[PDB]
């Protein structure tokens, strides 16, 4: 996160650390005491998914405060439409090998439903985005968990406010702009997979994901998320399913 | 009615027979008697940050 601040321990409690044979991986968002959301390109390059690590109610890397719930990732869903390589459809739904145990430092963020994130939510301007991502481009990650509001844009807006780039991605209707342009504040590629969480009379929901971007606050350039609302009915739905053997699983999209 | 201020909803809305409205809430809250407010009924429901509720 660039241009943010530390968010005081506990007040990211949804916020998710995903670990590989112990590195830094990407964030995640717990939407449940089982389930975490989070980005699909994350797991692009992973080749022992017996390794893939969650912790909850995590804030400073450098000690151990009892607060930390690990688990390992039982399952990685990731929908049929997402291409490894590519921005599309970029979301992943996992679930824990047992479920975390909600604490004052461990709450879900609300996966809310599609009429009121499509109606409601997604006019809501400011929104908090996080992670112990890189601090500047090409700079050093957070040891503290890291947290920025940043307003979204309407997509016809961001391509009129944004820098004209060779072999840049479209932004699709699985997607949305967020951010700033003069270079001062962005989500960063460590933050990944995090949340882009949006209050509403007194809750937070889950809006986006941590996706992409042209190098971390760039000036002519913003971060774009995941749409989450074109997916609830997907992730509701496999949520209610059995867990099936292998880690990885690719489920139809729609 | 729903498309317009969330139809005065805190959480969800659903529209029903014309000018009909139903207000609804996520797991781990209940709808109060306003038809409107949800509260939690769980101790660590979802989107709630505890250290600042009980401040
Ligand atoms: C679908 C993800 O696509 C990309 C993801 C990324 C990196 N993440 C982010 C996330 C948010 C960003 C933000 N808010 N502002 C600025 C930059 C931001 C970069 C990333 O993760 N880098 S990575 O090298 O680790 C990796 C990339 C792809 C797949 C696996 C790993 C950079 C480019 C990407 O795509 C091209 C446009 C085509
Ligand atoms: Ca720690």
């Amino acid at each position: 996160i660039v241009g943010g601040k530390v968010c005081p321990k506990g007040e990211c409690p949804w916020q998710v650390l995903l670990l590989v044979n112990g590195a830094q991986l990407c964030g995640g968002t717990l939407i449940n005491t089982i389930w975490v959301v989070s980005a699909a390109h994350c797991f692009d390059k992973i080749k022992n998914w017996r390794n893939l690590i969650a912790v909850l109610g995590e804030h400073d890397l450098s000690e151990h405060d009892g607060d930390e719930q690990s688990r390992r990732v039982a399952q990685v869903i990731i929908p049929s439409t997402y291409v490894p390589g590519t921005t599309n459809h970029d979301i992943a739904l996992l679930r824990l090998h047992q479920p975390v145990v909600l604490t004052d430092h461990v709450v879900p963020l609300c996966l809310p439903e599609r009429t009121f994130s499509e109606r409601t939510l997604a006019f809501v301007r400011f929104s908090l985005v996080s992670g112990w991502g890189q601090l500047l481009d090409r700079g050093a990650t957070a040891l503290e968990l890291m947290v920025l509001n940043v307003p979204r844009l309407m997509t016809q807006d961001c391509l009129q406010q944004s820098r004209k780039v060779g072999d840049s991605p479209n932004i699709t209707e699985y997607m949305f702009c967020a951010g700033y342009s003069d270079g001062s504040k962005d989500s960063c590629k460590g933050d990944s997979g995090g949340p882009h969480a949006t209050h509403y009379r007194g809750t937070w929901y889950l809006t986006g994901i941590v996706s992409w971007g042209q190098g971390c606050a760039t000036v002519g350039h913003f971060g774009v998320y995941t749409r989450v609302s074109q997916y609830i009915e997907w992730l509701q739905k496999l949520m209610r399913s059995e867990p099936r053997p292998g880690v990885l699983l690719r489920a139809p999209f729609p | 009615i729903c498309v317009n201020e969330n139809g005065g909803c805190e959480q969800y809305c659903s529209d029903h027979t014309g000018t009909k409205r139903s207000c609804r809430c996520h797991e781990g809250y209940s709808l109060l008697a306003d038809g409107v407010s949800c509260t939690p009924t769980v101790e660590y429901p979802c989107g709630k940050i505890p250290i600042l509720e009980k401040r």
